């Protein structure tokens, strides 16, 4: 069924599973036209498909040309997402195909179910976790590849860098969701935290800085403080 | 006009004949139903006074044989049987009529409700949904499951309605996923009408039969089928105009006939609100919408 805090360790068992987040597929800016009306301009988006055990991120870049001359784009975006996830599964060797796909938004259930009718043994599930994957475009190297794309493209990343050499998947996912939640809540302050110290850099082949184990503890504490600080500012606490 | 005689009435029972019903007391001198209109299928149905569990009954057409009812004290029910001795049968009916031991089918000369409810229902199609090939009449009861209900348990006692499933490969062309799910015209017109039913008359016959089994027996799987067949049409952008015109007429009669106090259990709020107010055909069901709003405004 649905996925929540009771069965959270299930994410890190040995059954292949993918999260799918569609919140950055259809991205628009709203602006005033010459006649005083409002018009939208689309910008490139992406599907965020993540294996939470391994960190493998299948980032399908959605180029604005896919919306040309289409209507009800917010509805189409869900079906385009389902089409692309189905295509990804079919491209994977059988032993790499997921046993479950967990969608972050329940509006993705029917589109994905219909596209995956040929895979009756892949479970399509919602989750009751509120996951901050919309903030993926706050990761500079992900935002850069999406905005520079001139055509549809799939790019593969490991969103955990090399962390799994030193920590468990459970801990890596918890670190990722804390980082993304902080970037979602206050992007400027989170990036300041991550880059404040010039002697710690991001390797060419990584997304995040090369923190030692002790520095990650400090960083994680500063991210928790940011989230709590912003909660106090929001609710006047 | 034809006659279904009863050997006797040994247990107290409410007897239905089509949309009519009457009570018979234990061992009362009741010997059947005469003046039964030729030209329509009919259903004779039963609910025991001492055990309202199991409504059950028999679909039949008096043009296909001489049928009668006899109580079986071992299986505990009124059974329909066919009498092959025509002269014996006529002699029995004539005697019971002479002694005025039969009730007259209560049709009003102005009243076309049965024809309107069974316009497309034929015995041959009933006998393909209800499989018991040795009888010319068909038994249905409140508990019988449908083939689709048995896929999600005795196959010989099942209602073989046409399976409709909106999230199935039959309903959804590879490569037309969005198109076929948001608009069901392919599934309605190519798969169901052209492919399975052959024409809209057979589709409407099964829809009408499902409704009547839902209403007369409280058969839940029949109610599911009735609503699925409505939703398939309403959720299709492209439907032949004559089908749209006739469906409104068919649905109006079904909503008008339903017992007011059974509406909570025989009508699916989601389906009706979607069909009347959100679907492609939301503006094609004039009279069905008018009677629904005046008779069941709560559901909406
Ligand atoms: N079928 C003709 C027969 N005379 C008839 C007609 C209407 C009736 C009725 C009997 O009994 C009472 C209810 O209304
Ligand atoms: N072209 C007339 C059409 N057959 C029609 C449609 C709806 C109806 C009806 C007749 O009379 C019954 C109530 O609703």
């Amino acid at each position: 069924g649905a996925m929540n805090s009771s069965n959270y360790a299930e994410l890190f068992n040995n059954d292949i599973k993918l999260f799918v987040d569609d919140t950055n597929v259809y991205r628009v800016t709203v602006h005033k036209t010459f006649e005083g009306n409002v018009a939208t301009k689309a910008i490139n988006g992406c599907i965020f498909t993540l294996n939470p055990k391994t960190g493998h991120l299948f980032l399908k870049i959605i180029h604005t040309s896919v919306w040309a001359g289409q209507k009800r784009l917010s509805q189409l975006a869900k079906w385009k997402t389902a089409e692309e996830v189905s295509a990804l599964v079919r491209s994977l060797p059988k032993e790499e195909q997921p046993k479950q796909i967990i969608v972050t938004r329940k509006a993705m259930l029917d589109p994905l179910e219909v596209h995956m009718l040929d895979f009756p043994n892949i479970a399509i599930r919602p989750t009751e976790l509120r996951l901050p994957f919309s903030a993926a475009m706050s990761i500079d190297k992900l935002s850069d590849v999406v905005m520079k794309a001139t055509e549809p493209q799939m790019v593969l990343f490991n969103i955990y860098d090399d962390w799994l050499d030193r920590i468990s998947s459970y801990t890596a996912f918890s670190r990722l969701t804390l980082l993304l939640r902080a970037l979602k809540t206050n992007e400027e302050s989170a990036k300041m935290i991550l880059l404040s110290d010039p002697t710690i850099t991001i390797k060419s082949y990584h997304l995040w800085p090369s923190f030692t184990d002790e520095q990650w503890i400090t960083i994680e504490s500063q991210m928790r403080d940011l989230i709590l600080t912003e909660y106090g500012r929001k609710y006047n606490v | 006009m034809n006659t279904v005689p009863f050997t006797s009435a040994p247990i107290e029972v409410t007897i239905g004949i089509d949309q009519y019903s009457f009570n018979v007391k234990e061992n009362q001198p009741f010997h059947g139903i005469k003046d039964i209109p030729i030209g329509h299928v009919h259903v004779i149905h039963f609910q025991h006074a001492d055990n309202s569990s199991m409504r059950y009954g028999y679909w039949f057409d008096c043009r296909m044989g001489n049928f009668y009812i006899q109580y079986d004290p071992k299986d505990g029910l009124y059974k329909m049987m066919e009498e092959r001795d025509g002269a014996k049968f006529e002699n029995i009916v004539h005697n019971f009529k002479e002694r005025q031991m039969m009730v007259s089918y209560p049709k009003i000369d102005e009243d076309d409700t049965w024809y309107n409810l069974t316009e497309f229902v034929q015995m041959d199609k009933i006998r393909k949904i209800v499989r018991k090939d040795e009888n010319q009449f068909s038994y249905v009861d409140s508990s019988m499951t449908t083939v689709q209900e048995n896929e999600l348990s005795d196959p010989a006692h099942s209602l073989n309605y046409t399976v409709i499933n909106f999230k199935s490969r039959e309903a959804i062309r590879p490569g037309h996923e969005m198109e076929d799910f948001l608009d069901k015209s392919y599934y309605l017109n190519t798969v169901m009408l052209q492919g399975i039913f052959k024409n809209s008359s057979n589709y409407f016959g099964e829809l009408q039969f499902a409704f009547l089994n839902a209403m007369f027996f409280g058969n839940y799987g029949s109610s599911l089928q009735w609503h699925a067949m409505i939703e398939l049409i309403c959720s299709s952008a492209t439907v032949p105009k004559h089908m749209l015109d006739k469906l409104d007429e068919i649905l109006y009669y079904q909503i008008k006939t339903l017992p007011e106090q059974y509406s909570d259990i025989l009508l699916n709020e989601r389906v009706w609100n979607i069909c009347l107010y959100s679907s492609f055909q939301k503006n094609s069901l004039h009279n069905t919408e008018k009677i629904m709003e005046n008779k069941y405004p709560e559901l909406l």
